RNA sequence: UCAAAGUUUAGG
RNA sequence: GGAAGGGCACCACCAGGAGUGGAGCCUGCGGCUUAAUUUGACUCAACACGGGAAACCUCACCCGGCCCGGACACGGACAGGAUUGACAGAUUGAUAGCUCUUUCUCGAUUCCGUGGGUGGUGGUGCAUGGCCGUUCUUAGUUGGUGGAGCGAUUUGUCUGGUU
RNA sequence: GUCUCCGUAGUGUAGCGGUUAUCACGUUCGCCUAACACGCGAAAGGUCCUCGGUUCGAAACCGGGCGGAAACACCA
């Protein structure tokens, strides 16, 4: 029980400068199937991870680096969450939140972590692996995501989210620390945060 | 039905009937002139022979 | 000589082909086949009760056909004394065909290697399944049978059983009545014992080798009381004959009673050796294909052009591959092409008008690669290896590379 | 006023 | 039915004859052989049978070659003559104008589709008809009405004698 | 190693120095039968294991060759 997952890094994809190498060194495409997907033209190099067989070829093959093939246990295609687009990154879990009580993440980074904060702050919707909130609801139960997710849904929880970079905000405000405190102030708790 | 490459078909004739066809010439507008020797019994000028279109008679001056 | 054997092996390789295609009426064939044993009164006898029973066939047009089928193949039959070595193939009928050409045939012959396979078959086609199946199998596998009484050496095609040699032996006994001679007599014992392994290594040596370098695709011994063991693990028996041996069997009985018990023990892994080998080599293109390497090709696009120029060492190929060579032909300016392609490239193409010139681009008809590739690797790089899609490393080869590449002479660079 | 006499396409 | 009563036939026997089987050849068939050795029929009821004694023809078989005898229509093809039919000489087996170079010609024939025919000693006698042969050269076979049986059936069409 | 014996048409065996090498089966060819079987009538087939010797003459008698098979191998 094992399947590959096909990556490109759209920051180095670039379909004209290269022609179209990937296709050229393919097993999958030089038998003649719809593996590996470029042109001349259009951006992205699209590859079907079903199609492939994962045998690095093309990887050692585009001149940027571009592209990867890492194999992910079969288990993991039922409980996707949220994949982008094809050839991207797939999430395939969220942490269960609960109310009053400290939700500790803890994992190293590029492991769809901005991802999740982004889905339990509301900004994103589970794709769910599809690229919808009844459906994601029924997903989601038997467990405490259809309940944090319900009360997303009507009830229009508030999402501020403490940023990584801190040194882009400097860059953005203006005027003194007590002058911007006062200005956000709605439980008027300046002195005792402070 | 296997036919032989080296055998192969063998093509039947085409004639060119090549337009109107001309024996005659105009001589001072009213006579005529003939170009070619005629019947005895137009016989054809054959590269040397003289070979007839009709009852098969055929001569040459040596 | 071997380039003689070759060209009968293709002959009969050819004459096998032209009759799996004949077909036939009702069950006027006949497919019958004769082991090498086998007396021809005995089989003159099957077929003069066949001939007496097919007089009641209601049918018109099978039973005179079959009848005068029956008494052909009688006939033919008269001519030898004895079944020849090798078995006999008589193959009999009256084939359909273009022209509506109903002819008689009659194809007799004692096939190249020796055949253990008997049948009798009317149909409406020829059955040359068994002549295939021994095609195929060509590997040959070496038995030496130990036993105290005296040891055995036989071979053994997916077919055929053979006795190359065997001799027996005056060995002492187990035991000495004396106190002090008992260690003697017990050293000697040994000593007598370790003599007759020593000649049974020294035969097999005589028997299983060929140009210092041994014919049979394994070997097996088959004893017991630990004799085999004595064999198979000693310092006296040859590297290149011991690292061939893939069986230690366990036998009641021995000599050629045995023999034929240590084959039936030992089918499951004289069948593997096929499947052992083609792991073995795709396991090795793979490894290329792992590293950067560079010695490898794949697809008929780059794996012919490969093989065209600087060439392969090493020619794989799928059996089933089924991409096949056509011949294009012009009507008026006598151009031609070759290309290689595939079931549906094949079977209907508009691709085929001539398009420079404005005509019609007939495509003459074909043969199929694998074919292909047999009739010409030795005037190329050669080894042509066929394998199958059991293996996991085959099925990779098959179902993803297109079950067919090549592992090359040296480095070589492609591009388009 | 008692010898011996077995068998019968898969091919419709 | 290697059950029993009767009664019969030289395709049964008896008593005999003439024989065939043995020899040579004539001829049919099967096999082998071949380019092809065309084929049908294999117990009586296949095999001096096909009326079958083939030099040619017959003739299907084989290997070579010409010819259309390709109706009629619908059309296309209609004249800058569609495109039937021609002594050479090379070639050819041929004195086949079959083909290549050339003649010139019916002059409304043609060539191409399609529909569609036509022909066929091609296949199927296990798709049939007719015709023969055989069971089967013996004495056998049938319904109406009546009677017997639920009925399939039987009775009539029979113990006996007689032919 | 010893001593012993046996190597005969396809198979199993006879064979008293002068034989067409005996018998049975098997083989082929007729017939019988619708066919087969049985049955009837015919036919063909031996390197007599190998070589040398004795002999007027050896399948045999004698020698050695190459095979095959029994019995012995005990007292410590
Ligand atoms: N909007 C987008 N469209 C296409 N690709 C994206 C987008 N956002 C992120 N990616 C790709 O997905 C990869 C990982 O992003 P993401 O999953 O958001 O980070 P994390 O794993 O830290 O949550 C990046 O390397 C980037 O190339
Ligand atoms: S991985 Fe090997 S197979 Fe899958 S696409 Fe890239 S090249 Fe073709
Ligand atoms: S993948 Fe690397 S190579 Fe294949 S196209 Fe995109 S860039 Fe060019
Ligand atoms: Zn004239």
């Amino acid at each position: 029980k094992l399947t590959r997952i096909a990556i490109v890094n759209h920051d180095k994809c670039k379909p004209k400068k290269c022609r179209q190498e990937c296709k050229k060194s393919c097993p999958v495409v030089r038998m003649g199937k719809l593996c590996i997907e470029v042109t001349p033209q259009s951006k992205i190099a699209w590859i079907s991870e079903t199609l492939c067989i994962g045998c690095g070829i093309c990887i050692k093959k585009c001149p940027f680096g571009a592209l990867s093939i890492v194999n992910l246990p079969s288990n993991l295609e039922k409980e996707t969450t949220h994949r982008y687009c094809a050839n991207a990154f797939k999430l395939h879990r969220l942490p269960i939140p609960r109310p009053g009580e400290v939700l500790g993440l803890v994992g190293t980074n590029g492991i769809g972590k901005s991802t999740a904060l982004k889905i339990l702050a509301g900004k994103q919707k589970p794709n769910l692996g599809k690229y919808d909130w009844q459906e994601i609801l029924t997903y989601f139960r038997g467990s405490e995501l259809q309940n944090y997710f319900t009360k997303i849904l009507e009830d229009d929880l508030k999402a501020i989210i403490k940023p990584q970079y801190v040194d882009q905000i400097p860059k953005a405000a203006k005027g003194t620390v007590g002058s911007i405190l006062d200005r956000k102030d709605e439980t008027k708790t300046q002195a005792i945060v402070c | 039905k296997s036919y032989t490459t080296p055998k192969k078909n063998k093509h039947k004739r085409k004639k060119v009937k090549l337009a109107v066809l001309k024996y005659y010439k105009v001589d001072e507008n009213g006579k005529i002139s003939r170009l070619r020797r005629e019947c005895p019994s137009f016989m054809a000028s054959h590269f040397d022979r003289h070979y007839c279109g009709k009852c098969c008679l055929t001569y040459c001056f040596n | 000589s071997a380039a003689d054997r070759n060209v009968e092996i293709w002959k009969i390789k050819k004459l096998i082909k032209s009759l799996e295609a004949a077909r036939g009426n009702g069950t006027s064939m006949i497919s019958l086949i004769i082991p090498p044993k086998d007396q021809i009164s005995r089989v003159a006898k099957m077929l003069a009760d066949e001939f007496g029973t097919a007089s009641n066939i209601k049918s018109r047009v099978n039973r005179l056909s079959v009848l005068g089928a029956i008494t052909s193949v009688q006939q033919r039959l008269k001519l030898y004394n004895k079944v020849p070595p090798n078995g006999l193939v008589v193959y009999c009928g009256t084939i359909v065909t273009e022209e509506g050409k109903e002819k008689k045939v009659n194809i007799d012959f004692e096939p190249f290697k020796p055949i253990n396979t008997s049948l009798y078959l009317c149909d409406n086609k020829f059955h040359t399944e068994a002549l295939t199946a021994l095609l195929s199998d060509d590997s040959k596998f070496g038995f030496i049978v130990i036993d105290g009484s005296g040891a055995l050496f036989g071979t053994l095609q997916g077919n055929t059983r053979e006795v190359l040699h065997k001799f027996t032996v005056d060995l002492p006994k187990k035991h000495g009545r004396a106190a002090q001679s008992a260690l003697r007599f017990a050293r000697l014992r040994m000593e007598k014992r370790h003599n007759y392994v020593r000649k049974v290594a020294e035969t097999a040596v005589q028997l299983f080798i060929s140009g210092d370098k041994v014919n049979v695709a394994g070997l097996v011994l088959a004893g017991s009381a630990d004799f085999k063991t004595e064999l198979s693990q000693s310092d006296m028996f040859d590297q290149r004959l011991q690292s061939k041996v893939l069986k230690l069997v366990d036998i009641s009985y021995g000599g050629e009673n045995g023999f034929n018990q240590a084959i039936e023990l030992s089918t499951e892994v004289l069948s593997n050796v096929k499947f052992i080998q083609e792991k073995k080599l795709i396991g090795r293109y793979f490894d290329e294909i792992s590293q950067d390497t560079g010695k490898y090709c794949f697809g008929v696009e780059d794996t012919l052009k490969a093989l065209e120029m600087g060439a392969v060492e090493i020619l794989i190929v799928y059996e089933n591959l089924d991409i096949m060579r056509y011949v294009l032909h012009c009507q008026g300016t006598e151009e031609e092409k070759i290309l290689y392609l595939t079931p549906e490239q094949e079977k209907d193409k508009s691709h085929f008008t001539d398009k420079e010139t404005g005509q019609e681009h007939e495509l003459i008809e074909s043969m199929p690669l694998l074919e292909w590739f047999a009739n010409n690797y030795k005037k190329f790089g050669a080894t042509l290896e066929i394998v199958t899609d059991k293996s996991q490393e085959g099925s990779q080869f098959v179902k993803g590379f297109g079950g067919i590449g090549g592992i090359l002479r040296y480095r070589v660079d492609f591009q388009g």
